[PDB]
C-alpha cells in the first residue's frame, strides 16, 4: 500500500501544471523517502527533477517501492476536478495497474474519488551529483517569468549576465534588441558568486520553466561556465522542482 | 389490538382482523405522528411483511404488536 | 397590443442564454396567463419548458393571444445590448410581424429601442402532463454545474444515484473513472425519496441545461425509474425553466 | 539630439494601443514643441492625429527636428515590456536610425532598456483645417464604446442623429433595427453644443477601431458637420490629444 495524504491539493495541481507541457509520460518513483520524478522533456533537451519528501506530507505510507507510469496530461485532467483548498490523497496498491486520487472538499460535505489506469514504464535516474555554483540568484518568480515572456518578444534567446552589481537579461531580434537589469536589494534579489558569468539560453524552455511560478514566490538561478543552468522552485518545506537547461556555446 | 414500542407501552386501536399492515401503520401515525417508513412491526417474533395479511400467519384479537422503528 | 414591462431585465437576458445554445427557432406563446415556451431542442432530444407568469411582471398587458416565431440567437443577440439593471419592456403590436424591445437604463438617461422581425411559426404544445417522482434532489446550481463540467472531462455520460442519505455522480472513460458524492445535511443538498434510484444521462445535454445556473442559486433534479429526468431552475416569484432528458437504458 | 521623458509612461502604452490596429507604419514628427504624429489608416480611410506636448513631459530636449519612421505594431511590442507604473524615456540621436526607449520601475531597481530600428519615412502632412462644427457632443468614452460595439451586432453602419436635446444612434440589418437615445445633464456630464441639426451615417468598423482609444480619457468628444468628416476625440490629460477623422456616407 502506497498512500499519501497531502493537505493542500493545490501543490499537486500546480506541480502537474508545471509538468504536463514539458513532459508527456513519466514514471514517478515512489519510495519510503518520498515521491520523485526525474525526466527529460519530450525533446530530450531540459532535465526535470521533482522531489517530494515524506516529511512535507501529512500522511505518508509506502510499503514496497513502486514505479508509476502515468501520462501527466491525463493526470492533470483529473486534478482539474479538484478544488484548490481540497485535501488530496493518492493511493495505489502493490501491483497497481491503476492509481486512485481522492479529493476532500474542506469542511467536508463532499468527497470525489477518481482512478486513472497506469502505464508500464521503467525508470529514469539521471543522478547529477552537482556542485557549488559560481553564481546563484534568488528572485521573485513572477518577475523572472515576465522577464522571459517579454524578452521572448525580442530574441528567441536571452543572455543572462551575472556580477554582484546586478543581473542582466539581454536579447536581440529583427525587431531590434533590449536589455533588462536588476540591482539587488521580503522579496527581490540576492546574489552569491565566487566568479562572474555570462550565458545564452533559449527562451522557449525557460518560458516552459516559468509555468511552475505558482509554486514558489521565489525562483533560484544557478549557473557556472560549462555547467547547465539550474532554475529552482522551492515547494513548501515539501520538496523542490528543478529545471536543468544547457547553455549555448557561443554567447557571444 | 395493541401496539407497543420497545418502551413497553402498547396502545389501543380499531382494525379489522383479516386486513393489511399498511393501513395499520397509518393508524399508528395518526396519533403518534410517525411515517410508516420510519416504522416496522414485529409480532410472533417475526417482522410483518408489507402487503401481506394477518390470516396468513395465525392471529386472534387482543394482541400486542411490537412497534420497532427503522434507522435514523 | 401585447406589452410586458419587467424591471429586472437580467432575467430575460439570462433566460435567453439558457436557451440559444439548445433551442434555435422557437415560438413564444403569449397569453393573459403569461409568456410561455415549450420546445424540443435542435436535435429533437431534450425537452424545454419555460414559464414566465403575467403576475411576475411589473406591467403585463395581453389583449389577445399570439404565437411569436423567433430565432433565439437573434433575440439573445439583441438582449446582450440591454444592461443588467435595465428595465426591459417587450411590445408586440396587434397583428405586426415584428417584436419591440425597449431597454430603459435605470437613472433615466440612456433609452434604447430595438425591433426584430419574427417568423411564421407554430405552437405544438407538448404537455407531459405531470407526475410524482421517486427521487427529488435539491442542490446548489453551481455545484450541479461543476459536477457536470468536471465529469465531462472523464466520460460522455453520468450515472446519478440517489439514496436517502446522499447522492452520487459517476462517469468512466479511457482516462479512467470518477465518482463524486454529495452526502445530505445533516444550497444545502436536500433529498426527498420514497425510493432510491440510479440512471444514466448524456453529459452534453446536462451541460446544456447548466446554462440556466445564473437564473437561480438552487437547481432541482427530479427523476424516477424509466422516466425523463427533470432539471428545474426557479425564476424567482415569476416562473420556471425546466429541462427533460430521457435516461440511458442500462 | 532628443530625449523626452514621461513618468506615468502608461500613456505611451495606450497611445500605441489605440493605434497599432489602425495604422502599421507611421512617421512621428517631433519638434521642440513636442511629439506629434498624423497618418491615414492602412486602407486610406481614416485619419489620425496625436499630439503629446512637451508641457506634459517631465523632461524634454529636441535639438534638430526629427521625423521618425516607425512600425507601430513593433513599437507596441516593445512598449508591452514596460509596466503601467513604469516611467518611460524616449531617446534619439540626430539622424538616429535607432530609437532607444528606456523603462524605469517606480520601484527604482529593475530598469530595462530597448533599441528599436527605424524606417525610411515617406513625406506626409494632412489637410485638417480645424473648422467650426455644427454639432459638438461630449460624453463618457465607455458609453460610446458600448454603443458602437452593441450596434455592430445589429448592422454595418450607424446613423448619428444630433440635436440640441441629445443624440440618437441608429442601425439596421437583417435582424431588424436599433436606436439608442442619450441625453443631457444635470468625468460624467454628457453635453450637446448645437448650431444646426445633423444626421450622418458612419461605418461601425472604423468607429470600433477608434474606441480602442478609450483607456486614454474618461470622455470622448464628437465634432460633427454635414458632408465633412466625422471627428472623434480622445484627450490625454495635461499632455495633448488623439483625434480620428472619418468621412460620413455620401448623400
Amino acid at each position: 500500500m502506497f498512500e499519501a495524504r497531502l493537505v493542500q491539493g493545490s501543490i499537486l495541481k500546480k506541480v502537474l501544471e508545471a509538468l504536463k507541457d514539458l513532459i508527456n509520460e513519466a514514471c514517478w518513483d515512489i519510495s519510503s523517502s518520498g515521491v520523485n520524478l526525474q525526466s527529460m522533456d519530450s525533446s530530450h533537451v531540459s532535465l526535470v527533477q521533482l522531489t517530494l519528501r515524506s516529511e512535507g506530507f501529512d500522511t505518508y505510507r509506502c510499503d514496497r517501492n513502486l514505479a508509476m507510469g502515468v501520462n501527466l496530461t491525463s493526470m492533470s485532467k483529473i486534478l482539474k476536478c479538484a478544488g484548490n483548498e481540497d485535501i488530496i490523497t493518492l493511493r495505489a496498491e502493490d501491483n497497481a495497474d491503476t492509481l486512485a486520487l481522492v479529493f476532500e472538499a474542506p469542511n467536508q460535505e463532499k468527497v470525489s474519488d477518481y482512478e486513472m489506469k497506469l502505464m508500464d514504464l521503467d525508470v529514469e535516474q539521471l543522478g547529477i551529483p552537482e556542485q557549488e555554483y559560481s553564481c546563484v540568484v534568488k528572485m521573485p518568480s513572477g518577475e523572472f517569468a515576465r522577464i522571459c515572456r517579454d524578452l521572448s518578444h525580442i530574441g528567441d534567446a536571452v543572455v543572462i549576465s551575472c556580477a554582484k552589481d546586478g543581473v542582466k537579461f539581454s536579447a536581440s531580434g529583427e525587431l531590434g534588441n533590449g536589455n533588462i537589469k536588476l540591482s539587488q536589494t521580503e522579496e527581490a534579489v540576492t546574489i552569491e558568486m565566487n566568479e562572474p558569468v555570462q550565458l545564452t539560453f533559449a527562451l522557449r524552455y525557460l518560458n516552459f520553466f516559468t509555468k511552475a511560478t505558482p509554486l514558489s514566490s521565489t525562483v533560484t538561478l544557478s549557473m557556472s561556465a560549462d555547467v547547465p543552468l539550474v532554475v529552482e522552485y522551492k515547494i513548501a518545506d515539501m520538496g523542490h522542482l528543478k529545471y536543468y537547461l544547457a547553455p549555448k556555446i557561443e554567447d557571444e | 389490538i395493541f401496539v407497543k414500542t420497545l418502551t413497553g407501552k402498547t396502545i389501543t386501536l380499531e382494525v379489522e382482523p383479516s386486513d393489511t399492515i399498511e393501513n395499520v401503520k397509518a393508524k399508528i401515525q395518526d396519533k403518534e405522528g410517525i411515517p410508516p417508513d420510519q416504522q416496522r412491526l414485529i409480532f410472533a417474533g417475526k417482522q410483518l411483511e408489507d402487503g401481506r395479511t394477518l390470516s396468513d400467519y395465525n392471529i386472534q384479537k387482543e394482541s400486542t404488536l411490537h412497534l420497532v422503528l427503522r434507522l435514523r
